[PDB]
């Protein structure tokens, strides 16, 4: 990969679960380096009006805001991830 | 949001 993870500084290569700071700094994080769930990356990655913000950093959501907002989404609670932001 | 699933 050419891009460092913004958290471990390890290359992200195309293969890895990894997520733009769309929000701010326009770096690439590891999903496994941000904490966030794998149902959050499913459900952001589709969302085209939403954007992600990294830890060190149009609908914004925080990592821990996506994982809030997609264990909603699996249970019923929430229509969509849009209700958290 | 951007991810490589995009
Ligand atoms: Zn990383
Ligand atoms: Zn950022």
């Amino acid at each position: 990969g050419v891009y460092p993870c913004g958290a471990c500084r390890s290359e992200v290569n195309d293969d890895q679960d990894a997520i733009l700071c769309e929000a701010s700094c326009q770096k690439w994080f590891h999903r496994e380096c941000t904490g966030m769930t794998e149902s959050a990356y499913g459900l952001l990655t589709t969302e085209a009006s939403a954007v992600w913000a990294c830890d060190l950093c149009v609908y914004v959501f925080t990592t821990h805001l996506a994982n809030t907002a997609a264990e909603a989404v699996l249970q019923g609670r929430a229509d969509s991830i849009l209700a958290y932001h | 949001a951007r991810t490589k699933q995009t």
